[PDB]
């Protein structure tokens, strides 16, 4: 299997820019090489062959280039369609295999996280299931981290996160933490703090209840 | 008549079913009637007999050091494999990484003579132009005898067009095999140099 | 014009089989091969093989023989079996097109098809628990906690689709071979608890369909 390498996995940039994307190969592919382009409602399309021939259809504003070990795609200027991820994939050797893949991130202005936290539903208690969810909405950058506290010790178990991905019109990010207990460990505790930790803050920002 | 000249020539033979006992005989035949009229020798023409199916069968190697007679016998007593398949890529391939792994006589020409009459499943043909091209790139030269109704065309006429010296034989049997035995060696024979 | 659509299980037991048809438009089985390509849940794309005009096959060696890619030419349809299924084996599998040209060495995955998603585990068709999350400023934040459910996907909107705006539905994870996504919605607070915010979880697998409206704690 030649191992096809795609440093950048996300890639901000701002609609008009000049994007470039990097493919590089584990050995020589003399050129046997496509990229393929999936939007974010899942559909597949190849761009390029052989390194740089457009396929039917596609912009003139891609192209790609390269030979030996390092190839790239790049588009002259990003059109807002052009969000999408990017894989490069050679055919020097089967089987075929395709790079990790670079999604296209659109610049915006940092944004802090706006967090809720919510206790457990009694309805859900009334089945031993203690819950609490905590949401980390509308932030930029992607990158963030939350910690849970129960009666101000850390917790990272029972935890479960779900990222969002880049919303398509107010390019932020969010994401949710939940923190599942049995009812007989949640009533035995008071404070239940989620902390969320983001560039936009560099104290960070709390949230939490007691159990009252 | 005969040839006296600078010349690496490979015998590849089809080893598949497509021909029969009995049709692979006539193949052996004309294959000898050759060695016949090729001064075989270090000096001058070097021959190397193999026989394809899904792997290759060499029964005799350019530097096999043995009397033109011999050879010739042991051309004549290349078993008959009548296999489903007889992989072109794969002889050519053989031909390219180890027939040709390195060239030792860069004074002589080097002719691969594919003698084929079957057609191999495409997955098999994946790489086959790749390895004409190499082919080429160590300037071994590829002549393909088409024999029968099997033999594959595609392959023949992507052969032609690689190289300018990749020139075709189709033949609808083994049995003309004969009549165009002197034509053949004259051709194969003129894209050697004769030696000073 | 050229098109290929894909029509799978859906959902797999592990050691079972999957089995997908292929049926391919817009061109001819004979002069055009087709791979299958699969793309785990938050992974990239994997190349499992293909079957060329002929009928000759290429499989990726990693799939240790338990792919067959075969077809119907008159029928225009390729047919996809895997053996053994295991977890891992859970992705959206995509029937492709590629010239299978040898003669130019061609190989291009030139148009490929919408996908089928499939989901391998032992897990049965649970339907979700839907629990309201009530907060413990101008805007308030509501939520819709989606647990315990099975298989994928679910349908959750607010106030029946009236309210989307203000609305983040995260993807589901696994809780423990059963899924669990939670949804959020922002609204201004003069909207709520004044007027009614109620979120709204469909699960096709279970023919269920709960209505949970957010009531202050009690």
């Amino acid at each position: 299997d030649i191992q096809m390498t795609q440093s950048p996995s996300s890639l901000s940039a701002s609609l008009g820019d000049r994007v470039t994307i990097s493919c590089s190969a584990s050995q020589d592919i003399n050129k046997y090489l496509n990229w393929y382009q999936q939007k974010p409602d899942g559909a597949v399309k190849l761009l390029i062959f052989y390194t740089s021939s457009l396929h039917s259809g596609v912009p003139s504003r891609f192209s790609g280039s390269g030979s030996g070990t390092d190839y790239s795609l790049t588009i002259s200027n990003l059109e807002p369609e052009d969000i999408a991820t990017y894989y490069c994939q050679q055919y020097e050797k089967l089987p075929w295999t395709f790079g990790g893949g670079t999604k296209l991130e659109v610049k915006r202005a940092d944004a802090a996280p706006t967090v809720s936290i919510f206790p457990p539903s009694s309805e859900q208690l009334t089945s031993g299931g203690a819950s609490v969810v905590c949401f980390l909405n509308n932030f930029y950058p992607k990158d963030i981290n939350v910690k849970w506290k129960i009666d101000g010790s850390e917790r990272q178990n029972g935890v479960l996160n779900s990222w969002t991905d880049q919303d398509s019109k107010d390019s932020t990010y969010s994401m949710s933490s939940t923190l599942t207990l049995t009812k007989d460990e949640y009533e035995r505790h008071n404070s239940y703090t989620c902390e969320a930790t983001h560039k936009t803050s560099t104290s960070p920002i709390v949230k939490s209840f007691n159990r009252n | 008549m005969y040839c006296s000249r600078l010349l690496d020539l490979v015998f590849l033979l089809d080893g598949s079913s497509r021909l029969s006992e009995a049709e692979f005989e006539v193949l052996k035949a004309f294959v000898v009637d050759m060695m016949e009229r090729l001064r075989i020798s270090q000096k001058w023409v070097r021959v190397a007999v193999v026989e394809y199916h899904d792997g290759s069968h060499a029964y005799i190697g350019l530097k096999d050091r043995k009397r033109p007679s011999e050879l010739r016998r042991i051309a004549s007593q290349v078993k008959y494999a009548g296999s489903q398949v007889a992989s072109t890529s794969e002889v050519l391939k053989y031909t390219l990484f180890q027939i040709f792994s390195k060239i030792d006589r860069p004074e002589a020409s080097r002719i691969a003579l594919l003698l084929m009459a079957s057609q191999e499943p495409q997955r098999m043909s994946r790489n086959f132009v790749r390895y004409v091209q190499g082919l080429k790139k160590k300037k071994v030269i590829v002549i393909p005898v088409g024999i029968g109704p099997h033999a594959n065309l595609k392959q023949i006429r992507l052969i032609e067009k690689q190289a300018p010296e990749n020139k075709a034989f189709v033949l609808s049997s083994v049995d003309e095999l004969e009549q165009q035995r002197d034509e053949i060696v004259s051709y194969l024979c003129d894209l050697a140099p004769e030696a000073p | 014009q050229v098109q290929l659509a894909e029509s799978g299980p859906g959902l797999v037991a592990p050691s079972q089989s999957l089995s997908i048809t292929c049926t391919v438009s817009g061109f001819s089985l004979t002069d055009y091969g087709v791979d299958w390509v699969r793309q785990p849940p938050g992974k990239g794309l994997e190349w499992l093989g293909m079957i060329w005009g002929d009928g000759s096959t290429d499989y990726n060696s990693a799939l240790k023989s338990r792919l067959s890619i075969t077809k119907d030419n008159s029928k225009s349809q390729v047919f996809l079996k895997m053996n053994s299924l295991q977890t891992d084996d859970t992705a959206r599998y995509y029937c492709v097109r590629d010239p299978a040209d040898y003669g130019n060495y061609d190989y291009a995955l030139d148009y490929w098809g919408q996908g089928t998603s499939v989901t391998v585990s032992s897990a049965k068709t649970t339907p979700p628990s839907v629990y309201p999350l009530a907060p413990g400023n101008s805007m308030v934040t509501l939520g819709c906690l989606v647990k315990g459910y099975f298989p994928e996907p679910v349908t959750v909107t607010w106030n029946s689709g009236s309210l989307s705006s203000g609305v983040h539905t995260f993807p589901a994870v696994l809780q423990s071979d059963l899924y669990t996504l939670s949804s959020s919605v922002t609204v201004p607070s003069s909207t709520w608890p004044s007027e009614t915010v109620t979120c709204n979880v469909a699960h096709p697998a279970s023919s269920t369909k709960v209505d949970k409206k957010i009531v202050p704690r009690d």
